[PDB]
């Protein structure tokens, strides 16, 4: 074969070439912090929350990003890994929002739990946060772009998987402000998963929208019905009474979207 | 060879740097450029590629990666991609106008490079993406490519030759950023001027997705005066891996501000004293020189009395040559706030694609906005420290580092000033 | 100073734009410098030319750079929000940019900046009423040992000082057009007390050429 | 008679606003024919 060597944390692991360090870190099951980074959208490399150190070498890489070379030692817990870690969700969480109590994605949030297992305790940010205008993308996708952290996944999704070219971001540095530039409704058939693969709360369920909190809802893995795909989803309930239906991760029907109608 | 400078106009590489001779076709031939261009484009991609490495070029865009070892990354069969080389004409940097007066002044030059440069590397055409603002400058830059295809200089059989290569002009938009050379890249094609993530190098992917070398105007156009004059004449310039001549910027609180080519390893002192005419009431008013343009850190006064105006020599002393963009500042100025204008010129020049520069060149901008009034306390100076070191490293491009290292720079040298600064505002606004 | 458009009935995609049949020869020779399969990568020289026609940008020049280059209208929306010489509003006939960053501050370009505004009676982002000036603050031009200098619509006014850029804006305001210089004694970027350097002739074709070429 | 007083850089005065890419429209005839991917655009 010809499967190089690879080191994670010292460990030996096979990867084709081209596999990323990300992937390689997958496969001895480690699992590194990411943003912008969705296995099945292109690689952007716009958070640098990934940034590992490769070791004999004095500068992290974007795991996402970098492939392996062979003889690589990633080391996933290293000093300066960590500290990489910890500045970027520094400089996440300085203009966002303290908006947890009233966001709808607390307690399944990717920017609380991986500001909780990464990033530090406390705020150095002793200035006044920008806050950006909302968009109206339609009544299926409430839309508070306070809470965006800019990771494109909106874009990759709407470009790539649902085949629209209509979000985009506008502006540049911190006024950069992802949306449709125009009084423009999202209404895809496909335009709901956008709320799955956006790690903040800055697109939500505009139907599911306060009503509900992950923590107290029971999921229960059932099938879609709408059409003939079969598409397997969750159904989240709470007390007896359907809250809302995610995807379920099926490889060969719905790989983990849904249509707006199942939604 | 010791003591670097003096350097003669003989060995001047850009001649009509001052536009006082003709820049157009009758003008360069006559004064050597488009001569014995056949001869070097016959001798083969890999004589040139000798020439280029035997001389020491090292890339004038500022990072100074050696250029013959960067050019023969395209040294390869193809595989039905087209190849380009792509001039970085931006010159965005604060402190620099050198490109603009290659561009406008020597524009055959630039082309003749054009020409040699893509022979060495078997490249199809050359983009020259100019910087937007420099219209005057483009329309010259055109018109002396119109003069050379009249002449069968560049196009279908160029020089005689037999190898076919055109010449483009891009111009930009008003992006600092879209002189990073993916960035640019990017621009070519139509988008936001957004840097990519290396690997890959433009050699593998550049523009279109085809091999790419992007080269600065200066490193472009002294190519031919190499294969010319010759690798050992380059070479013998500056010191060992410093070698050549430079063009340098002396703009700021100097009496004569003006861009000069000096020989390499020149001392910064010997160059603002001969030909700028000296800071602005005499050497004793200097405080700080910003050696290479503003991503340089700056160098105060007890280091620029010995320093040397090369790549190594301003490594060691912790900064960088950069564009040799030599911006002076006296004892009269108020340097927390020309480094901050400097850092909000870093962020409103910031692509914002990658989380630590876009949120952190403007948490810089507001903590040296508060700095610049004192409106602070010395513990914020080391956490600005750390903040920096938090951008340097961690981003896509070299804006990070470029907007990370004048706060290093000004924390390192002028910590004093800051404290007094912000306890002058404690004890008069409490 | 905002990257949303909202339309106003000056700005919405009905507003008539579209290019003269000379733009669209221009339009085609800027297409053909790119290779087939990438009619996309003329989206900034055309949008540019589009500026070039109107003045500024309304949403009826991007949407048509747009539909001429089969791209999708967000793809010349990020374009012409991205960068900074893209008018998507009406600025007057003379677009007056003061460089203020470090090495034109340092010759102190906030002179210059506020003898323009007083000479207007406008400040910074601001349009005189005639529609003639809009003045705005911009970032290195390119122009730093030739500080203080602004930049007017094409061209850079290079060396200034307040009756220097006062003469421009007379000039300006009596419909002729200035010289695109050093308004010093200089005539490019030389040292200002003579030339320390070139003084020789230039040695012409042959000088210094290796043996074997 | 060797001149080295005056700037001979005086054609920029002249310029107008189509003048870059009159340029272009000129030297659109000189040049190489374009290469092609093989389709008509990434979205094709
Ligand atoms: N000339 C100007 O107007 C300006 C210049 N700069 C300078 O630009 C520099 C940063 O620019 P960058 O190109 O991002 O940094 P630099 O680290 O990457 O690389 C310089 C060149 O070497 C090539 N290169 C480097 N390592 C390579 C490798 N292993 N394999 C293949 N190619 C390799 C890159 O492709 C690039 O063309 C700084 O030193 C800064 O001072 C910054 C702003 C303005
Ligand atoms: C933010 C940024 C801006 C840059 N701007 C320019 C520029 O305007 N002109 C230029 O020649 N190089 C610029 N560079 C350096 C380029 O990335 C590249 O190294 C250079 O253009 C060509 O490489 P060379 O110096 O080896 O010739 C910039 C780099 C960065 C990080
Ligand atoms: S997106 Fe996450 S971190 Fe931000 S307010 Fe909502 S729950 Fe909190
Ligand atoms: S709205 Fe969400 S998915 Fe879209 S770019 Fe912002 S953080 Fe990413
Ligand atoms: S660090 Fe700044 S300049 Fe570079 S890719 Fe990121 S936003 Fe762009
Ligand atoms: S996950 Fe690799 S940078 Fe966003
Ligand atoms: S600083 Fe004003 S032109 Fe460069
Ligand atoms: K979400």
């Amino acid at each position: 074969s010809n499967l190089i060597e690879v080191f994670v944390d010292g460990q030996s692991v096979m990867v084709e070439p081209g596999t990323t360090v990300l992937q390689a870190c997958e496969k001895v099951g480690m699992q590194i912090p990411r943003f912008c980074y969705h296995e099945r959208l292109s690689v952007a490399g716009n958070c640098r929350m990934c940034l590992v150190e490769i070791e004999k070498a004095p500068k992290v890489v974007a795991a996402c990003a970098m492939p392996v070379m062979k003889g690589w030692n990633i080391l996933t817990n290293s000093e300066k890994t960590k500290k990489a870690r910890e500045g970027v969700m520094e400089f996440l969480l300085a203009n966002h929002p303290l908006d947890c109590p009233i966001c709808d994605q607390g307690g399944e949030c990717d920017l609380q739990d991986q500001s909780m297992m990464f990033g530090s305790d406390r705020s150095r940010f002793l200035e006044g946060k920008r806050a950006v205008e909302d968009k109206n993308i339609g009544p299926l996708v409430k839309t508070i772009m306070t809470r965006c952290i800019q990771c494109t996944r909106c874009i990759r999704f709407a470009s790539e998987i649902a085949g629209v070219d209509d979000l985009g971001t506008t502006g540049r540095g911190n006024d950069m402000q992802v949306g449709t530039y125009i009084e423009k409704m999202f209404m895809s058939e496909l335009s709901g998963n956008i709320i799955d693969i956006c790690p903040v709360g800055a697109l939500t369920s505009k139907p599911y929208a306060f009503t509900a909190r992950p923590w107290e809802t029971r999921k229960t893995e059932s099938i879609d019905v709408m059409d003939a795909v079969g598409s397997n989803i969750v159904v989240s309930t709470r007390t007896g009474e359907v809250m809302r239906i995610l995807p379920r991760m099926h490889e060969d029907i719905n790989e983990e979207w849904i249509s707006d109608k199942t939604r | 060879k010791t003591s670097f400078g003096s350097l003669k106009d003989e060995d001047r590489i850009f001649t009509n740097l001052y536009g006082r001779h003709d820049w157009r076709l009758k003008g360069a031939q006559s004064r050597g450029d488009w001569y014995k261009t056949k001869e070097i484009l016959l001798k083969g991609p890999d004589w040139i590629l000798g020439e280029v490495k035997t001389s020491g070029l090292r890339g004038r865009g500022g990072a100074g990666f050696p250029t013959g070892l960067k050019w023969s990354f395209m040294n390869k069969p193809s595989d039905g991609r087209p190849k380009y080389l792509v001039v970085n004409a931006d010159e965005g940097e604060p402190g620099t106008c050198k490109d603009r007066e290659i561009i406008r002044h020597d524009p055959h030059k630039l082309v003749e490079g054009c020409l040699v440069g893509g022979r060495a590397m078997g490249a199809r055409a050359a983009y020259i993406y100019i910087r937007g603002e420099f219209y005057n400058e483009a329309s010259n830059l055109q018109v002396a490519i119109r003069e050379a295809y009249e002449a069968g200089l560049i196009g279908k059989n160029a020089c005689g030759s037999g190898y076919d290569f055109d010449v483009f002009v891009v111009r930009g938009a008003g992006a600092y950023i879209c002189g990073e050379e993916t960035a640019l890249i990017e621009s070519i094609e139509g988008k936001q001027g957004k840097p990519r993530l290396k690997p890959p190098f433009p050699a593998d992917v550049g523009v279109f997705g085809c091999p790419t070398t992007v080269a600065n105007v200066e490193t472009v156009a002294v190519s031919p005066t190499i294969c010319r004059r010759g690798g050992a004449w380059f070479a013998s310039f500056g010191r060992e891996r410093n070698s050549g001549t430079k063009l340098f910027n002396i703009s700021g609180h100097v009496n004569n501000p003006c861009t000069v080519e000096e020989e390499m390893s020149v001392p910064l002192k010997e160059l603002i004293e001969k030909h700028a005419g000296g800071v602005t009431g005499g050497w004793d008013n200097l405080l700080a020189v910003i050696p290479g343009g503003s991503s340089t850190p700056l160098i105060p006064k007890s280091v620029c009395e010995t320093v040397l105006m090369d790549f190594d020599a301003l490594i060691q002393a912790q900064t960088g040559l950069g564009t040799a963009a030599v911006i002076v500042m006296d004892r009269s100025t108020d340097i927390v706030k020309a480094i901050a204008r400097l850092i909000e010129f870093y962020k409103h020049e910031s692509c914002g694609q990658c989380t630590p520069c876009r949120e952190g060149v403007d948490w810089m901008n507001k903590v040296m906005a508060r700095f610049v009034r004192g409106d602070a306390r010395p513990a914020e100076i080391d956490s600005l420290w750390e903040i920096s070191k938090q951008i340097e490293g961690h981003t896509i491009c070299a804006l990070g580092d470029g907007a990370a290292w004048p706060v290093q720079g000004l924390i390192r040298h002028f910590r004093p000033e800051l404290e007094e600064r912000m306890q002058r505002f404690a004890q008069q606004h409490q | 100073a905002l990257f949303v458009h909202r339309d106003t009935p000056k700005n919405n995609p009905e507003t008539p734009f579209d290019f003269t049949p000379e733009n669209y020869k221009r339009i085609e020779a800027i297409v053909k410098n790119y290779p087939e399969g990438h009619k996309a990568a003329a989206v900034l020289p055309v949008l540019d030319l589009a500026q070039r026609q109107n003045g500024w940008l309304p949403i009826s020049a991007m949407n048509k750079v747009a539909e001429i280059l089969q791209v999708p209208p967000m793809r010349v929306y990020e374009v012409a929000t991205f960068y900074t010489m893209y008018n998507r509003k009406p600025v007057g006939k003379y677009h007056i940019q003061v460089c203020t960053t470090t090495p034109c501050m340092l010759r102190n370009s906030d002179s210059i900046l506020e003898a323009i505004q007083k000479k207007l009676g406008i400040k910074v982002g601001e349009t005189t009423p005639d529609k003639l000036f809009t003045l705005i603050e911009v970032e290195c031009l390119g122009a730093c040992v030739n500080a203080p200098m602004v930049q007017i619509n094409d061209n850079y006014y290079e060396d200034l000082t307040p009756k220097d850029i006062e003469e421009i804006i007379d000039e300006l305001k009596a419909g002729k057009i200035p010289k695109p210089g050093p308004r010093s004694g200089r005539f490019s970027c030389e040292p200002a007390g003579g030339l320390t350097s070139l003084t020789e002739p230039p040695k012409g074709p042959g000088f210094g050429v290796q043996a074997g070429l | 008679p060797f001149d080295n007083t005056t700037y001979k850089n005086l054609q920029h005065h002249d310029y107008s606003t189509y003048t870059f890419l009159d340029l272009n429209l000129d030297l659109s005839k000189f040049r190489m024919p374009q290469p092609s991917s093989g389709r008509e655009s990434p979205r094709h």
